[PDB]
């Protein structure tokens, strides 16, 4: 079966 | 100089990522790494960007420059976890997670990460929880949520299915309508009620990380041959495939280049895998015109440079959404005709693929707009299978007379009849005929073998070899690599099926599966007294769902009988221990359904709206048993109970299953190739006269 996908994370500057 | 100006060009390449300008938000990244060169938070932003565009060491380079100017920066711990697994360093992926998760046990993206390791790995618990703690940080998360889902579906776990299911849709009819990718995948949205233009659009738009991927190549469109003199009059035809090897695919196809009319097709067979080194592999290599391992160039821009220069008329993408693809080199358009066939049951929504190969029952003309592809029509069936040359020894059978029956002690071999010879009492059944054993010396031998759990006998200098041994007597016949050489012996007995009951059978994936197949299952075994329903541990967590559903709906536990999943030969062959097979309406079985007819085992189905809802009321259309296709749920149950009430019935088309297996077109793999090559002139002639893609469906 296919590898499943994962959630890259934004880092916001502040 | 100001910190706003760093801040403000990495934010708003963050929000230029989340549109889809992914040049876009690199150029912001890199002037704001001019601007801030020790700026953690651009390096880690840059990275996952650069990941999106396949640009994946240069990616790492830029998460550790991230982690050393912030030793605690858990953000890049994980987004370097993601480009780990998608290299396939699981155990890097892992460090990487448990670290961010270690720095920040709020982080919620890093749990629903790790989960999807757990969920690859085989350990659905563990996902379960990851992707749970995850949705308890993060309630709105929608790849934990849909990935969740499907954890919840592989294991048949059913609880409040009917919100699960509102919700799934919920998120991608959001997803859609804000552009953005879709989380439930190509592959999984058949399971799901989701419209069919929601099922095409989740297709489109991951064919469409594909282009983010080619684009940085920046690469200019290929020059196409419109004629076939460089090639001698020969039609140059090439197959993409990650699979050429011990997979399913090989399973149906491996016959199919080396039966190509060399004096009018050249047949170049592209490897996206390396040499597993079965005979699967060794038969493509040696037996197509030419074969290339693409999975020595990983570049899909010189990769598709070759099959470009190979001068490829039509190049058949086997992979579409799953493992192993690069639907890279379909999208740079090395050929001029592109078609998907055989490995993926559906669209890919993109618009670098012309054609889908199908045929009318699969993909009747009414449904065309489920499809980005124009239809190209197989004469009969789509599908095809190498049954016939892989597994011979199933093309006759003869049974031991324990008291008669097709289906309680079977034996199997090439030399079974020269062993039958040497036996006077075997009585030959007419309903092909079928031989049967009485219950003599030799009968008493090979049914203590059984008992006993040896692993072969000898009688008459013929080895009688155990159906449970297989992998220890030869490992190249358990796999369907070789013929197995030996009489084997299947019994009802080595599988805890009852001798004097109805088997229904079904050995797919237990996500195919859903709370309204389980019920109609049930509704079949209430009206067959003798009958239990003989499923498959996959996985073996799923089993103690299905059992408390089905008691749920009035079915003691005892009426359903769990096997584990077994080597290819025996799956193949113990299929001619049930009685008839009870196909998913959901997603139908596809290489299950070809085996269950090799055994000689009716299939009943109930053909949906759906290609992988389709195929098998397909191949019984091909093999000619139109009576086992249901319209409705009530003929699908009607026809079940006939068959297990009417004993005379189910003998009657138990033997139309027998007798056209072999008659018909479904396992011809000659009259299919045959087929398919003037199907692809078809195409090819279109072309040539200077038409684009159209539907050939005659
Ligand atoms: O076309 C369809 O109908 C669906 C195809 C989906 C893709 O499958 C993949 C993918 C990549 C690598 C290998 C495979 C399977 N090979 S196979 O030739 O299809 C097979 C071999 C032995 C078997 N023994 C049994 O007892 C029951 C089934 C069975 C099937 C596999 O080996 N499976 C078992 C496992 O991984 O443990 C997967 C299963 C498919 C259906 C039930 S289990």
């Amino acid at each position: 079966t296919h590898e499943t996908g994962t959630t890259n994370t934004a880092t916001t500057a502040t | 100089s100001c910190p706003t100006h760093a801040d403000s060009l990495n934010n708003l390449a963050n929000i230029k990522r989340e549109q889809g300008n992914i040049e876009e938000a690199v150029r912001l990244y890199r002037k704001a790494l001019e601007v801030f060169p020790e700026f953690a938070a651009a390096h880690s932003n840059l990275a996952s960007v650069l990941q999106q565009q396949g640009k994946l060491q240069e990616a790492l380079m830029h998460y550790k420059e991230a982690i050393r100017i912030s030793p605690t920066f858990a953000d890049a711990y994980s987004n370097m976890g993601n480009t780990l697994k998608e290299m396939q360093d699981v155990q890097g992926a892992l460090q990487c997670y448990t670290r961010a998760i270690q720095i920040n046990p709020a982080f919620a993206d890093a749990h629903s990460n790790l989960a999807s390791i757990h969920k690859d790995s085989g350990n659905i618990p563990e996902a379960i929880a990851s992707y749970r703690t995850a949705l308890k940080l993060k309630p709105d998360f929608p790849d934990a949520y849909c990935n969740l889902a499907h954890c919840l579906q592989i294991v048949c776990d059913w609880t409040d299915y009917d919100e699960r299911m509102k919700k799934l849709v919920s998120i991608v009819a959001d997803q859609l309508e804000k552009n953005r990718l879709p989380s439930v995948h190509p592959h999984h949205s058949m399971l799901y009620p989701l419209s069919h233009g929601f099922r095409k659009a989740i297709a489109e738009r991951h064919g469409n990380l594909c282009l983010d991927k080619i684009n940085v190549l920046h690469k200019p469109p290929y020059e196409h041959p419109k004629d076939l003199k460089l090639s001698d009059g020969r039609l140059r035809v090439g197959y993409v495939s990650s699979d050429f090897g011990n997979h399913p695919t090989s399973h149906l196809m491996q016959s199919i280049p080396g039966m190509h009319n060399p004096d009018k097709f050249e047949v170049f067979c592209y490897a996206l895998s390396p040499d597993d080194g079965t005979n699967f592999r060794v038969k493509v290599m040696a037996e197509a015109n030419h074969f290339i391992d693409l999975s020595q160039i990983p570049c899909n821009g010189k990769a598709a440079d070759r099959i470009h220069q190979d001068g490829i008329h039509i190049l058949v993408n086997m992979n579409g959404y799953t493992k192993g693809a690069r639907n890279e080199l379909f999208a740079l358009r090395p050929a001029p005709i592109q078609a998907m066939w055989l490995g993926y049951p559906g669209t890919s929504g993109a618009l670098f693929m012309d054609y889908i190969i199908t045929d009318q029952e699969t993909s009747p003309a009414e449904v065309a707009e489920q499809y980005s592809e124009k239809l190209a029509y197989m004469p009969h069936t789509f599908f095809i299978g190498d049954h016939a040359n892989m597994f011979p020894h199933l093309k006759k059978k003869a049974v031991i007379d324990f008291k008669i029956y097709d289906n309680r002690i079977v034996l199997n071999g090439i030399d079974l009849k020269a062993f039958l010879d040497s036996l006077p009492d075997v009585k030959i059944v007419k309903m092909l005929n079928m031989p049967v054993i009485p219950m003599n010396t030799i009968a008493e031998a090979v049914i203590e073998m059984i008992n006993r759990g040896q692993i072969q006998i000898t009688i008459n200098g013929f080895s009688i070899s155990n159906g449970l041994a297989t992998t220890q007597i030869n490992n190249k016949a358990a796999t369907g690599e070789e013929v197995p050489r030996t009489i084997i012996v299947t019994t009802r007995s080595q599988y805890g099926l009852p001798e004097d009951a109805i088997v229904y059978c079904n050995f797919n994936q237990l996500y195919k599966i859903d709370p309204s197949t389980l019920q109609m299952w049930a509704n079949i075994l209430k009206r067959v007294p003798n009958s239990v329903l003989w499923l498959l541990r996959f996985p073996a967590v799923g089993e103690p769902n299905i059992q408390q559903y089905a008691q749920n709906m009035g079915l003691p536990q005892n009426r359903i009988i769990f096997s584990p999943v077994a080597p290819k030969e025996e799956h193949v062959r113990r299929g001619q221990l049930a009685d008839v097979c009870l196909d998913t309406p959901l997603c139908n079985g596809h290489t299950t359904g070809m085996d269950v007819l090799w055994a000689g085992t009716p299939m009943v189905t109930m053909p949906g709206e759906t290609l992988a809802s389709r195929v098998a009321a397909s191949q019984l259309t091909c093999l000619g048993c139109l009576e086992l296709i249901a319209k409705n749920r009530q003929e699908y149950e009607d026809i079940a109970v006939k068959l297990g009430t009417d004993l005379e019935y189910l003998k009657k088309v138990r033997g139309k299953v027998w007798k056209q297996r072999i008659s018909s077109p479904l396992f011809n793999t000659k009259q299919y190739t045959m087929e398919l090559e003037r199907l692809y002139l078809q195409m090819w002639e279109h072309y040539a006269a200077g038409n684009k893609p159209d539907h050939m469906i005659k």
